[PDB]
């Protein structure tokens, strides 16, 4: 869900 | 060639402000979905994620146990990621990395990079060139015995030092040991070769240290004892 | 404030054989796990992310698998070029943290040490401070017992071990182990000697010297 694995 | 490069002075005395930077070249600091990190890893032990943000907004993300000391930034118009580091004690003694990843949902072919890495000592020492002594082959023990010869390099500061042997041209054999910090502050190891004991008449051996942080060099030449 | 614990901490295999980490999640971290190499003296490089997706010219020797709280990586046929610590890392929420971290070692056929002992230079001993030398080169296993001798007595608390990284060749190690000493002790006595213990030898090889000769 965060850093590399980020979505926007 | 897209590359990260960190630079900053990495020896600190207790209480000062560290501070680094992590410049790219081939590509912009802007290029949109990477996710930038600081990380730092004490010598021996494991890896601590200090903070990072998206470059595609302006947000940063700290770690908690480190949020109330550090401050993470960036310049768009130099290209540099920056860490500053307020009131570093003993604990901070670490290599820090700066890293640039892709945030994989929307960017699949852009580079994964990591700096060199940044080795940071905090300490009350000061830059000290070390002191070398040969440590002398024994007495050949049969006609196709290997003799050991080394360099004792001690009593310098900060870390590293290379060890090289007649000015690089002999590696087979070669090992050099990794400092040890001792209770003075200062750093000691020794350098070691092996080689065929026939060749002690015929063939000289010369350590080469180079201790960058202080500009120094010795080279010391190891001969049997002449009793 | 997600804990990443990491087991084994350290794994010796040979040449070959199939080894695995495990990782385990303190809550629900989904399939968000990076696990990186970090060869010595080295910046770390991901493997894989999202569980089980390799990266770009990772040998397909390297796998992944796990989803929820536990998570394994695997190692097909152990090669030397995978003499390595590795890490596996979480991103289901900041802040990212690591596993502690498992050291990989190649397991090689037994090799004693050949063993060399190095009296302090006069220039050392004029220095105020000396420091004699036990060398123990091209050995495996690891474990070894180096125990300094004086006057024929055990030494115990003045001397520090330093060893090698396993070599990439041949996949031995060498050790120091360093006695440091003032130099009003050290001309109190005469012989020194260390005694070295080790798997490939049939009982203690002993190198000494006496001091002054
Ligand atoms: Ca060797």
């Amino acid at each position: 869900a965060v850093g590399i694995g980020a979505v926007f | 060639e897209v590359q990260l490069v960190e630079s900053g002075p990495g020896v600190m005395k207790p209480s000062e402000t560290l501070s680094l930077i992590c410049a790219v070249s081939g590509d912009t600091i802007s290029s949109p979905y990477y996710f930038w990190s600081w990380v730092r890893q004490p010598r021996g032990k494991g890896l601590e994620w200090i903070g990072g943000l998206y470059s595609n907004t302006m947000d940063v993300y700290y770690n908690p146990s480190l949020q109330s000391r550090v401050t993470i930034s960036r310049d768009t118009s130099k290209n540099h990621f920056s860490l500053k580091v307020t009131s570093v004690t003993d604990t901070d003694t670490a290599v820090y990395y700066c890293a640039r990843e892709r945030v994989v949902a929307h960017n699949y072919y852009g580079l994964d990079l990591w700096g060199q890495g940044v080795a940071v000592t905090v300490s009350s020492a000061s830059t000290k060139g070390p002191s070398v002594f040969p440590l002398a082959p024994s007495s050949r023990s049969t006609s196709e015995s290997t003799a050991a010869l080394g360099c004792l390099v001690k009593d310098y500061f900060p870390e590293p030092v290379t060890v090289s042997w007649n000015s690089g041209s002999l590696t087979s054999g070669v090992h050099t040991f990794p400092a040890v910090l001792q209770s003075s502050g200062l750093y000691s190891l020794s350098s070691v070769v092996t080689v065929p004991s026939s060749s002690l008449g015929t063939q000289t051996y010369v350590c080469n240290v180079n201790h960058k942080p202080s500009n120094t060099k010795v080279d010391k030449r190891v001969e049997i004892k002449t009793c | 404030d997600i804990q990443m614990t990491q087991s084994p901490s350290s794994l010796s295999a040979s040449v070959g054989d199939r080894v695995t980490i495990t990782c385990r999640a303190s809550q629900d971290i989904k399939n968000s796990l990076s696990w990186y190499q970090q060869k010595l003296g080295k910046a770390p490089r991901r493997l894989m992310h999202h569980s089980s997706t390799l990266e770009t010219g990772v040998p397909s020797r390297f796998s992944g698998s796990g989803y929820g709280t536990e998570f394994t990586l695997s190692i097909n046929s152990l090669q030397p070029e995978d003499i390595a610590a590795y890490y596996c890392q979480q991103y289901e929420d900041f802040p990212l943290t690591f596993g502690g971290g498992t050291q990989v070692e190649i397991k090689r056929t037994v090799a004693a040490p050949s063993v060399f002992i190095f009296p302090p230079s006069e220039d050392q001993v004029k220095s105020g401070t000396v420091s004699v030398v036990c060398l123990l080169n091209n050995f495996y296993p690891r474990e070894a017992s180096v125990k300094w001798k004086v006057d024929g007595a055990l030494k115990t608390g003045n001397s520090q071990e330093s060893v090698t990284e396993q070599d990439s060749k041949d996949n031995t190690y060498s050790l120091s182990s360093t006695l440091t000493l003032s130099s009003t002790e050290y001309q109190s006595h005469k012989v020194y000697a260390c005694e070295v213990t080790h798997q490939g030898l049939s009982s203690p090889v002993t190198k000494s010297f006496n001091r002054g000769e």
